[PDB]
């Protein structure tokens, strides 16, 4: 079984390069941030533009949503999280205490918590009703490229350009796993599986690797596609067959079959880095999202 | 621009 993901639509709009897209658990919108300082939210089935968000004084690296839709928080070379109500636009809060460009964000399942990553090496998690910031872990020796809750919301994983990856206990700020890889190359994202016994681990030696973070072995590793520069967004795909997704710097959307690790499918039309990629929670739909050259988001659909 | 849409230098 082997998908056939079709492009269905093109998004143009950002003026600089997209860094991230991401589908609202509904299904109904995708998010994306943008070099240009700047959100976009569009209708996540006909790509139709809905509205821009705007108040970030620098570039945005990443967005993220909360679990009921309703919310998003994005992570700005301003060195601040910003909380936005998607459906007004408004900021509701700004989070300050980074010393760094802020890189990753994500609420956990509550949406009580944010976690952030920034350059200035620290995970920060900030309480989302007063936006104040409740724990700063030193968690890495260079920027932290990747930040994600587990399933329950009792762990955080973060990943960084140290060949670190590194499992915290949220409720305690203390690490409870790192793992280490063969010569540590940088790793450019990580997360949790569905599932949650599993992190999905990308390295700038073009490789993603499964691990079993509860005994640090490796189950499986896909490659094939280039990834030496970029922190890449990688995904579970679950609507219809197991693959893992993953943007591309060859302007390349990859698609894996998550047990064989075979490719099966390359995603072509991008004419920049793939920088970005996500799954959506309930259609076999992909959006992707590219670089400075292009600046255009796509939604793919397949049968499978 | 954007941390992530640049190189590490």
């Amino acid at each position: 079984v082997k998908p056939n993901y079709a492009l269905k639509f093109t998004l143009a709009g950002h003026t600089k390069a997209v860094s991230s897209v991401k589908f609202s658990p509904n299904g109904e919108w995708l998010a994306s941030s943008s070099a240009d300082k700047l959100i976009k939210i569009w209708g996540a089935y006909d790509g139709k533009f809905e509205k821009t968000i705007s108040g970030h004084k620098l570039g945005i690296s990443d967005v993220a949503w909360s679990s009921d839709s309703n919310l998003l928080v994005s992570a700005s070379d301003d060195k601040t999280l910003k909380i936005w109500d998607v459906s007004s636009g408004k900021c509701l809060k700004t989070l300050k205490g980074h010393s760094n460009y802020v890189f990753c964000c994500n609420f956990n399942p509550q949406s009580n918590l944010i976690v952030s990553g920034s350059f200035d090496e620290s995970v920060r998690i900030w309480d989302v009703k007063t936006g104040k910031c409740l724990k700063t872990l030193p968690a890495h020796s260079d920027p932290v490229s990747a930040v994600h809750f587990n399933r329950d919301g009792s762990l955080i994983v973060s990943s960084s350009y140290d060949g670190l990856c590194r499992i915290w206990d949220t409720a305690s700020g203390q690490c409870l796993k790192t793992l280490i890889d063969d010569d540590n190359p940088p790793v450019s994202f990580v997360k949790f599986s569905p599932n949650g016994k599993y992190i999905l681990a990308a390295t700038l030696d073009n490789t993603l690797k499964l691990w079993d973070y509860s005994k640090g072995k490796c189950l499986k590793t896909y490659t094939g596609h280039k990834n030496e520069k970029y922190c890449i967004f990688a995904n579970f795909s679950v609507t219809g067959g197991k693959w893992i997704v993953s943007g591309s710097e060859d302007n390349l959307v990859y698609i894996w079959n998550l047990q064989t690790k075979e490719i099966v499918q390359k995603l072509q039309g991008h004419t920049d880095v793939v920088i970005s990629t996500a799954c959506h929670p309930t259609e076999n739909i992909i959006a992707s999202a590219a670089l400075e050259n292009d600046k255009t988001i796509k939604l793919w659909k397949s049968d499978c | 621009g954007a941390a992530r849409c640049r190189v590490a230098s």
